[PDB]
């Protein structure tokens, strides 16, 4: 029942204002509070502020001057506006409520927000199959040349989750490359397909890995 | 030694609004939880009783004297809800509990009209 | 202020050991503390509330101690799944500040890497690109060097490494390494090798394909 989902443009041009929405279910905004916590890549969590049942807002001094939290109680929505974004603002933004308690027991999944001047670029997705190829074989997906993070990658629509390793993406000349590996005994005869999504560019693509 | 946590800390309430107040009973000591109220109508801090919820089964007891409603959300969390806010229920709320014949009180929650 | 200080910065510990993480608040705040666990790429998960209470669903081995200023998360017999970050939070009054977290790394027996090499896909080659990939999977310890050879000679330009977080079941590490070239460049050499050096073998592990 209790659930929150953060949404908003995943790329902000510097000095512009970040706008996120958090849609809520399973509790009322009228008696509880919703808070924004953010987390820069490799860095720790940071409480930013929140909005209370009665509309009172509460920010943290570091960001008081450039932060604005409101809500639309008629649509179960809480918003986050932040001013003049910079590099140091690139992070995952979580909304997370206080319902009946003073601890944060429920969390939204988070959205990435890159602050960069670069344009969105869709990924190119490429199968990795043994090059003239053991009972168990490692197969893989190459996801190349995308901006901004994140990109999702599953195998056989989630059914292959077993032996999956999907590797941290690496930045190069303002473009990202990622890879993912899986292992299989049943390969050729039982298909293995990687599914990759890059919402920034509205890319959804499935690639089958078949021989050579 | 048991401590009770009321939520929220305060409520500046609009007319007609529904306010949930919730009180988490920690430790693990006693039976149910008693909700108490201080009418803003009284210049001298006169606590009036409101309701008692049993810990065990869903079984409340309301003093005889529409406005309120109460439930035991999952576990240890006792909700008291004012159904429509007005000058009648305008005042200070708090829950209370009784272990080894000792009374314990949560903080007090001022539920006061708009501003 | 109320500054939140967590020590140590990071821990290496073993399946089955007790572990203790410390948390210090510059000010007295009684038991107004929360602990969370976070795996990279995931939302934090509340373990412990008001210093000492374990949240429903949280396993037995997570325990919390402290009142006033010093606080302790403990894990009684750690398990591989506990490899994560752990954060304390001040709770009742604003601001609800987070500790900079403690990192909990795991110790397991040495594991030799499974290494697989992949030539560019036919698809990529039509667009004039070439990327040679090499996977080095499920090894321990973290310490490892991976290197590329075009026709028996070392190649440094255009390579990029990436290493996973420690695995939740087997406590191993894995890396992918890509050597990115132009199709012209690619077709100017035959033998492509990635060479892997690790504690687990004196002689390096060699996997290669011939164009």
């Amino acid at each position: 029942q209790v659930q929150l989902k953060e949404s908003g443009p995943g790329l902000v041009q510097p000095s512009q204002t970040l706008s996120l929405t958090c849609t809520v279910s399973g509790f009322s905004l009228t008696s509880n509070s919703v808070h924004w916590v953010r987390q820069p890549p490799g860095k720790g969590l940071e409480w930013m502020g929140g909005i209370w049942g009665d509309g009172d807002t509460d920010y943290n001094s570091a960001l008081k001057s450039r932060l604005s939290i409101s809500r639309d109680t008629s649509k179960n929505q809480v918003f986050l506006k932040m001013n003049s974004l910079q590099t140091d603002d690139t992070a995952i933004y979580f909304c997370t409520p206080l319902i009946g308690s003073w601890y944060f027991d429920f969390w939204g999944p988070g959205t990435m927000v890159t602050a960069s001047s670069a344009q969105t670029t869709a990924p190119s997705v490429y199968p990795l199959a043994p090059g003239c190829g053991s009972s168990t074989v490692t197969l893989g997906c190459l996801v190349k040349g995308y901006f901004p993070e994140p990109v999702t990658v599953t195998w056989n629509s989630g059914a292959l989750s077993s032996d999956v390793h999907t590797f941290p993406a690496v930045l190069q000349s303002g473009l990202y490359t990622l890879t993912s590996s899986v292992t299989s005994s049943t390969w050729p005869s039982q298909t293995v397909t990687c599914n990759v999504a890059h919402p920034a560019s509205s890319t959804k693509v499935d690639q089958k890995i078949v021989p050579r | 030694a048991p401590e009770l946590r009321i939520f929220p800390k305060k409520m500046d309430a609009e007319l007609g609004q529904k306010v949930d107040l919730v009180c988490e009973v920690l430790g693990s000591v006693s039976q149910g939880c008693s909700w108490l109220f201080q009418n803003s109508s009284s210049k001298l801090p006169q606590p009036t009783f409101v309701v008692y919820m049993a810990s065990s089964h869903n079984k409340i007891t309301w003093d005889e004297k529409k406005l309120f409603s109460a439930m035991r959300d999952t576990n240890n969390k006792y909700v008291l809800t004012l159904n429509k806010f007005s000058k009648e229920n305008e005042g200070y709320y708090f829950c209370s509990v009784i272990s080894n014949s000792v009374m314990y009180f949560s903080s007090v929650v001022p539920v006061l009209q708009k501003v | 202020d109320i500054v939140m200080t967590q020590s140590p910065s990071s821990l290496a510990v073993s399946a089955g050991e007790r572990v203790t993480l410390n948390c210090k608040a510059s000010q007295n705040v009684r038991n107004n503390i929360a602990w969370y666990q976070q795996k990279p790429g995931q939302s934090p998960k509340l373990l412990i509330y008001y210093a000492s209470y374990r949240y429903t669903g949280v396993p037995d081995r997570f325990t919390g101690d402290g009142f006033g200023t010093d606080f302790t998360l403990a894990i009684n017999s750690v398990q591989a799944d506990d490899a994560a970050f752990y954060y304390c939070q001040r709770i009742y009054n604003s601001p609800y500040t987070f500790g900079a977290g403690t990192k909990l790394e795991l110790i397991r027996a040495d594991a030799a890497p499974t290494v697989s090499i992949f030539p560019p896909s036919m698809e990529q080659l039509t667009s004039g690109g070439a990327s040679v990939v090499c996977f080095v999977n499920n090894f321990y310890p973290r310490d490892i060097s991976v290197k590329w050879k075009i026709d028996g000679s070392e190649q440094r330009d255009g390579v990029l490494d990436s290493v996973t977080d420690q695995d939740s079941k087997d406590s191993t590490y894995s890396m992918s390494s890509t050597l990115s070239l132009t199709k012209v460049e690619y077709e100017r050499h035959n033998l492509y090798t990635c060479e892997v050096v690790h504690k687990t073998s004196s002689s390096p592990v060699v996997k290669s394909f011939n164009r």
